[PDB]
């Protein structure tokens, strides 16, 4: 469980070089590739859950995200080895295409994690988010596999996508990524993150009690935020936007 | 500075500190003084000297390399060098050093204790990675 | 050469001399005092950082006010003692004086307790102090009998130690000049515990 | 910024230009005017007032020309300089070679 | 050294001030000149004309260049990193050596 | 005249300045302790290997 605090933005990949050496300039490291698949979780609607406190709202339901990493065997196609595995391979990730289908992330059924709506209020300066987190490390039986466990659980299949991008660490465990996402369907793939990368500069804490901790932590994500000014503007998104429980849908892309 | 640092811990074993500028390592049948001096007949062990320098350089290099990989491999680490862990300079060729002198005394005794009193010992020396 | 305040002074000693019933003498020998401790204190903070004594072997405080200094050194030291040094004005002399505040050294005899020439020669006497505290820790343990002497060297101890059943052979154990645990020259993994015992 | 700079020489350039019609017309006439006509206007009523005047108009050209000069080179300089300053921009043999090395030593020490 | 384009960048910057110059001078001449015109000997007349047109030529296209150098100011926007590699080069020339050392006939 | 002849001096150190300059290397202006103006450094350490 940590208390995540955030800032948000998106730039044209025109800019994105430029930006790429621009991040070097400032932290001093180059960016590493990553990407990740992530698919989401909802409780069935086939079970009634009266469990549910009408009278006191003591809880309402959540969806899950179960994350895992993919090798980037499966992302790069047959005219693509000659390369070398850097980040100017993103530059020929422009298509709605992308070699990893459905029919193989269906051949794949770990990091399990839960979030709440951010804090209310107007006084806040940075994205601050509540999450839960565990890992399943291995699993065993006659039907061992993640949708037979999820399905155990009570949850249910609602849909995936696909991250690629780069990350930049700079001082005080400040995290910057750059990222593209790929929706993924039977029908087909497409990039909902169409001609752009999307922007996320953010840090951890451990715990929520300590406040001269996240006040640090306010301070270093409002110093990175005014020195890119004039580039890229860094702003708080909706906080009706990351809200991810099932009774209201919609989902921040 | 490093050679200063990682020597401090090795007054146990016959390495000692003379001043600020002088380090001073001794062993059954030699000594080395490492000097750090301002400019205000080839012997045997020139060319020795001269490797211990490279050496010595290419150990801090790999220390340098080691840094930037654990800053690069993750943010939250802080990066605090421990001198028991990190800093391993005059012990690769200290360890060489006294492992030699140690596999020659060990090969008098087996010599002295076992060729000499069994004939027809075979043995056979290995290294395993 | 140093840069002394010419008119400031003049105004003090002519207003020091008008209130006068002497004065100015112990204000002059105040002040000179105070600048030698302030550049003693000076010279200990420049040999700290990069001192032989930096890791923790000595600590300095210095007290303004009552214009003294107090020196603690070996801190990991349980041998019935502390290792304290105290350096400040003599009341019979007017001068500034360093004294090894230690039962030790204050029973101890043909060996000097106080020291002058503190600035020209601080390194010699903190070590003149070091080779005296370990010397008499070493006469102690010899009175004792439990270690026996070494004629070879003086500050090296010899402990008996059977070694197998007919063998009974000598150990020579050390005394660090710096911080003061005892270690011995090839220590196994028993006796490099038995060593941290010790200290 | 090089907005405010292009209008700066933007003044700096009509202002030579107009210095130095003022210089001209004022060292072509500087010869005294008298006309009967009404419509003519040069007056010059002080006799050594004129003079200063003219020392006037002397002072002022000397030091707009010099000024407006000095200021266009280090408006130059100003340029280079940013120029300059913001525009950011085997393994196997090892093995072998240091074995070499180390038995070399193993073998000399 | 410095890639070419700045290079040519400073040339032409450096044309500018000389050009600069120039203009200062012909304005010397032309100051010179209208002296001995209002003296009253016609001789230099004719020199005048063109002094005053060339000294005018160049107070122009001077400041027509540095202003082409201002607008590539405009669009050349978007257009320690030696350390990264740094210690890496400076190890390869280490090991250079080592080899200048293991090798005695290279020695000379 | 007065002009003319210094201000071809300072092109004369201006051109020495220009052709006595190399160059990757993190250069700056930096505020003197004792002078105060700005002057010209270039960082050379390891910090950032």
């Amino acid at each position: 469980m940590v208390q995540q605090l955030s800032l948000f933005g998106s730039i044209g990949d025109d800019g994105y070089d430029l930006l790429i050496s621009t991040l070097t300039t400032i932290s001093g490291n180059p960016p590493l590739l990553y990407n990740s698949l992530c698919t989401v979780w909802k409780p069935n609607p086939s079970y009634d859950v009266e469990n549910v406190n009408s009278r006191n709202q003591l809880v309402e339901p959540n969806r899950i995200k179960l994350s895992k990493e993919v090798p980037f065997s499966y992302l790069i196609d047959e005219t693509m080895m000659d390369k070398p595995l850097n980040f100017r391979i993103l530059k020929s990730f422009t298509n709605d295409k992308i070699p990893l289908n459905y029919a193989m992330t269906r051949n794949i059924l770990w990091s399990l994690q839960i979030s709440d709506i951010p804090a209310a209020g107007n006084n806040r300066s940075v994205s601050m988010q509540t999450i839960a987190e565990t890992i399943i490390l291995s699993s065993a039986g006659k039907n061992s596999s993640v949708s037979s466990l999820m399905n155990g659980l009570g949850y249910v299949f609602e849909f995936q996508y696909l991250t690629i991008g780069v990350k930049f660490f700079m001082k005080h465990g400040l995290i910057l990524e750059l990222q593209k996402i790929w929706q993924i369907e039977e029908a087909g793939n497409s990039q909902i993150t169409s001609g752009g990368f999307l922007l996320k500069a953010y840090i951890n804490v451990s715990r929520g009690t300590d406040i001269d901790r996240i006040n640090y932590t306010e301070t270093a994500l409002m110093n990175l935020k005014k020195e890119l000014q004039g580039y890229i503007e860094l702003s708080v998104p909706d906080r009706q936007s990351m809200d991810s429980r099932v009774a209201h849908g919609n989902i921040l892309i | 500075y490093q050679i200063k640092k990682e020597c401090a811990l090795l007054i146990s074993y016959g390495v000692s500190i003379e001043n600020e500028n002088k380090v001073i390592i001794e062993l059954p049948n030699e000594k080395f003084e490492i000097e750090l001096l301002s400019l205000d007949l080839p012997k045997i062990n020139d060319k020795r000297a001269n490797l211990m320098l490279v050496m010595l350089r290419l150990l801090l290099v790999v220390i340098f390399k080691k840094t930037l990989r654990s800053r690069i491999s993750s943010p939250h680490g802080l990066i605090n060098l421990n001198v028991d862990d990190d800093i391993l300079i005059i012990r690769p060729i200290l360890g060489k050093v006294r492992f030699a002198n140690y596999k020659l005394l060990l090969k008098k005794i087996i010599k002295d204790y076992v060729l000499d009193i069994v004939p027809g010992s075979s043995i056979t020396e290995t290294e395993v990675e | 050469n140093l840069p002394l305040n010419k008119p400031r002074l003049e105004k003090l000693i002519n207003e020091i001399l008008l209130k006068s019933n002497l004065s100015l003498y112990n204000f002059l020998h105040k002040y000179v005092l105070t600048l030698q401790l302030y550049m003693v204190h000076r010279e200990f903070l420049k040999l700290a950082n990069g001192g032989k004594f930096s890791k923790s072997n000595l600590i300095h405080n210095y007290d303004s006010k009552k214009s003294t200094i107090t020196v603690r050194y070996w801190l990991n030291g349980k041998m019935d003692s502390k290792g304290k040094i105290t350096i400040g004005i003599q009341r019979t002399t007017e001068s500034l004086i360093l004294k090894w505040d230690n039962q030790s050294a204050s029973r101890a005899k043909n060996m000097p307790v106080i020291y002058n020439n503190i600035v020209s020669n601080i390194e010699g006497i903190l070590d003149e102090i070091m080779f005296n505290h370990a010397r008499i820790i070493r006469s102690e343990l010899l009175a004792r009998d439990i270690f026996q002497e070494d004629e070879e060297n003086s500050d090296v101890l010899l402990f008996q130690l059977p070694t197998t059943c007919v063998s009974m052979a000598p150990i020579q154990l050390k005394i660090d000049l710096l911080s003061g645990q005892f270690y011995f020259r090839n220590p196994t993994p028993l006796l490099s515990n038995y060593a941290s015992k010790i200290n | 910024m090089s907005n405010q700079a292009l209008y700066e020489k933007l003044e700096q350039t009509r202002t030579i230009l107009s210095v130095k019609l003022a210089e001209l017309i004022n060292m072509t006439t500087i010869a005294d005017r008298n006309d009967d006509d009404e419509g003519s206007f040069a007056q010059e009523n002080s006799e050594l007032a004129v003079a200063t005047t003219s020392v006037m108009m002397v002072n002022n050209q000397t030091m707009q020309l010099i000024k407006n000069v000095q200021d266009l080179l280090i408006l130059t300089r100003s340029i280079k300089e940013k120029w300059l300053l913001n525009q950011i921009p085997d393994e196997k043999q090892i093995e072998e070679l240091l074995d070499n090395c180390i038995e070399t030593f193993v073998a000399e020490k | 050294m410095q890639p070419p384009y700045i290079q040519e960048r400073l040339k032409s910057l450096n044309d500018i001030e000389t050009q600069l110059c120039s203009m200062l001078q012909e304005a010397s001449q032309v100051t010179f000149i209208f002296g001995e015109l209002k003296r009253g000997n016609e001789s230099v007349k004719p020199q005048f004309e063109n002094h005053v047109k060339q000294f005018y030529e160049r107070l122009d296209k001077s400041t027509t260049q540095l202003r082409k150098e201002i607008q590539l100011l405009d669009e050349n926007v978007g257009t320690n990193k030696k350390a990264l590699g740094q210690d890496t080069e400076k190890m390869e020339e280490q090991l250079d050596l080592l080899s200048a050392i293991l090798d005695p006939s290279k020695s000379k | 005249n007065k002009l003319s002849s210094i201000l071809q001096n300072e092109h004369d150190y201006w051109n020495k300045i220009m052709q006595s300059i190399s160059n990757k290397d993190v250069i700056f202006k930096i505020r003197d302790r004792t002078s105060g103006q700005k002057l010209l450094a270039i960082k050379y350490g390891y910090e950032d290997s």
